[PDB]
RNA sequence: CCCCACUAUGCUUAGCCCUAAACCUCAACAGUUAAAUCAACAAAACUGCUCGCCAGAACACUACGAGCCACAGCUUAAAACUCAAA
């Protein structure tokens, strides 16, 4: 069958499996890529926290937290703690356009986790709160 | 005078005006299947007329119908209902290379 | 009994053809530049077609070919221009060679 | 930082650098001179010189 | 005028759904409405989770009620639907079949705008 | 918040190729205008400033599309000189 | 100017205040594309008719008077001294 980039819909009968688990049962790696930091939390399909890591918890400070190499290091740290709890395949949910958006996902792969899908959940208000004023530079 | 002179009349070779795919059809806010053909599968965003190929009148009717269907509980907002992903592709846009 | 210009124009093949789009006409190659064939088909302007890949050597000066016309003169007005820009050549598709 | 234990990794980084060097040497000969795909501005401007926009009457 | 009531009812069994439809149609008649037809669009999954009357809903029964009523009945009916606990969401719109679609000849092409700048030499 | 999850802005990875899946997602968010929208929302753009930006972007589209139409129209004329020497 | 915090304020209701580069700096209505097309630039040049407005710069979105729910306000709005430019 031809490959489908659209995810399998829950309730329908799909043939895709990952270690005998359905798409709805794969743990989730939530990546928050901010402008000055990156936070990674791996949770189970039932929302059980499995591992957490951020550039701050890995010894980076100030402007060094807002780098790709710092997010990659946090991704490796989260993957190490998640792999010990029996995680292999993960669904990546990333929010924010920070410098550690893609690097955090590389660290998860370098740590031994297999990404089966990528989801963006960057918050976009449809009209919302007024953001801060522009900067004079 | 002379029989071979040109005569004044309307262009007989004039082609009929083109019509949009929805010309002469009723757009209802309950017909979510039709409305789903004009939103993005991934973000639910409404496509502009340069993508949908609709005329001004139907681009407006589709837009108003979607906004009504969304807030009245007939149509999702943040994505295209997966049940309609295999409908005829009438919009001019490709996301995969 | 001298035929007038209005009579000539009414009964000319170019007038009887009507719109030129998607009309099959017979052309004549009068000039060749590498693989560019310059073809006259009875209009104001010639058309330039590329030498086909099959039987390319059969297209020489004087060879009579079959064309599908698209426009007798390629013109278009662009943003800010007061008149149309013309490339002084017709638009046609070379179908093949005409043979008896 | 003992090179004796990192030979395979050092070699890979060396071979890649040489391959990336030759490719960089060819990218100039091909893309800069051949003008693959769309024309370059200089060539495209010569074509516009022959059909200038006419915002006035003559 | 002629209106259309888009009614999303709580997912219930047939007896409670019939009692809700009857109770709703009578509310229209009590306000001077002339009910024309009742259509069942079937039970389905809501496009999004809806919270109504201190409860979360994921499915609902879709029903349509075509009716005539005086203009003053709409405001009073909207207030009635807000208090019925078995109604997830109910909207009253002017019936779409009353609006007659004008004929369309086709797409009239728009030529490039001309004479936007004087023809002086610049 | 109230919608189903793992449907919007979701791309499946093929044969472990995570880079191509990420590029597909980024291309989707770009074509739908979400990327530029997120960036413009980091700081508040005052209404008069937004109107000026929209006018600038619309005039740029009109100019760029007309220049492109003229380039494609004249490209056939880029062939070899047929009357070299005259 | 950059970072953080927080207030009047931005919202609703009921009253005020009556200002803007409130500028598309192009008055309303009717008509023309021919003649001399037109200082320059800007968004081509004109005709009929009407109302409003203008007459060196600065003093001056000022002083005084008058009106106004306005009391550090708004509207209307000069002169003397000064210069040969603006
Ligand atoms: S062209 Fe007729 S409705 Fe669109
Ligand atoms: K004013
Ligand atoms: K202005
Ligand atoms: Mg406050
Ligand atoms: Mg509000
Ligand atoms: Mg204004
Ligand atoms: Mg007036
Ligand atoms: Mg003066
Ligand atoms: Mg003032
Ligand atoms: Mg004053
Ligand atoms: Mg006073």
């Amino acid at each position: 069958t031809k490959f489908s980039i659209y995810p399998p819909i829950p309730g329908e009968e799909s043939s895709l499996r990952w270690a005998g688990k359905k798409f709805e049962e794969i743990p989730i790696a939530h990546i928050k890529a901010s402008h000055n930091n990156t936070q990674i939390q791996v949770v189970s399909a039932s929302n059980e926290p499995l591992a957490f890591a951020s550039c701050g918890t890995e010894g980076f400070r100030n402007a060094k937290k807002g780098t790709g190499i710092a997010a990659q290091t946090a991704g490796i740290a989260a993957a190490a703690r998640a792999k010990q709890k029996g995680v292999i395949h993960i669904r990546v949910v990333v929010k924010g356009l920070g410098p550690g958006r893609l690097s955090a996902m590389h660290g998860l792969i370098m740590g031994g986790l297999e990404v089966i899908s990528i989801t963006d959940n960057t918050p976009i208000p449809h009209x919302g709160c007024r953001p801060r004023k522009a900067r004079k530079l | 005078s002379n029989e071979d002179l040109p005569i004044s009349m309307e262009n007989p070779y004039k082609e009929p005006l083109k019509k949009c795919i929805l010309c002469g059809k009723h757009v209802d806010y309950k017909n979510v299947q039709l409305l789903s053909q004009f939103v993005s599968p991934f973000t639910g965003c409404i496509y502009g007329r340069h993508i949908t190929g609709l005329c001004g009148k139907k681009q407006k009717e589709i837009t108003k119908a979607i906004k009504r269907a969304q807030i009245m509980g007939f149509m999702p907002v943040t994505y295209k209902d997966p049940a309609y992903l295999k409908d005829p592709k009438v919009c001019n846009i490709r996301y995969r290379e | 009994n001298v035929e007038s210009f209005a009579s000539m124009l009414r009964h000319s093949p170019l007038t009887q053809m009507g719109p030129a789009k998607d009309k099959l006409v017979i052309g004549r190659i009068f000039h060749i530049v590498e693989n560019d064939l310059y073809i006259d088909f009875g209009g104001k302007f010639h058309c330039v077609c590329r030498r086909p890949e099959v039987d390319g050597e059969k297209y020489q000066k004087g060879t009579r070919v079959r064309l599908r016309l698209l426009d007798l003169e390629l013109t278009s007005r662009f943003l800010g221009a007061t008149t149309d820009t013309t490339v002084l050549e017709a638009n046609a598709v070379l179908l093949g060679i005409q043979e008896s | 930082f003992r090179d004796d234990a990192c030979r395979k990794e050092i070699q890979g980084f060396l071979d890649c650098a040489a391959r990336a060097q030759e490719a960089r040497k060819m990218r100039s000969i091909q893309e800069t001179l051949g003008e693959s795909g769309s024309l370059l501005p200089n060539k495209l401007n010569k074509l516009l010189q022959r059909f200038p926009n006419k915002p006035y009457l003559s | 005028p002629r209106y259309e009531l888009a009614l999303i009812l709580k997912a219930m069994q047939r007896p409670e759904t019939a009692a809700t439809l009857k109770r709703t149609i009578e509310a229209l008649m009590d306000r001077g409405a002339i009910v024309r037809d009742l259509e069942n669009l079937g039970e389905r999954a809501l496009p999004y989770r809806i919270s109504a009357h201190s409860q979360q809903h994921n499915r609902g029964g879709y029903f349509l009620v075509d009716f005539y009523a005086p203009t003053a009945a709409v405001e009073s009916m909207v207030e009635h639907l807000s208090r019925d606990i078995d109604v997830i969401r109910g909207n009253i719109v002017k019936h779409p079949l009353t609006q007659e679609l004008k004929e369309c000849e086709g797409i009239v092409p728009v030529p490039l705008a001309e004479k936007l700048y004087s023809t002086k030499k610049r | 918040a109230k919608h189903l999850k793992f449907i919007a802005r979701t791309v499946m990875v093929q044969e472990g190729n995570v880079e191509s899946a990420y590029r597909t997602l980024n291309r989707i968010l770009t074509m739908d205008g979400l990327i530029e929208d997120i960036k413009h929302r980091r700081y508040y753009e005052k209404p008069c400033r937004r109107r000026q930006r929209e006018s600038y972007e619309r005039c740029r589209r009109i100019y760029n599309m007309e220049m492109a139409r003229k380039i494609n129209f004249l490209m056939r004329k880029n062939r070899a000189d047929p009357w070299q020497g005259c």
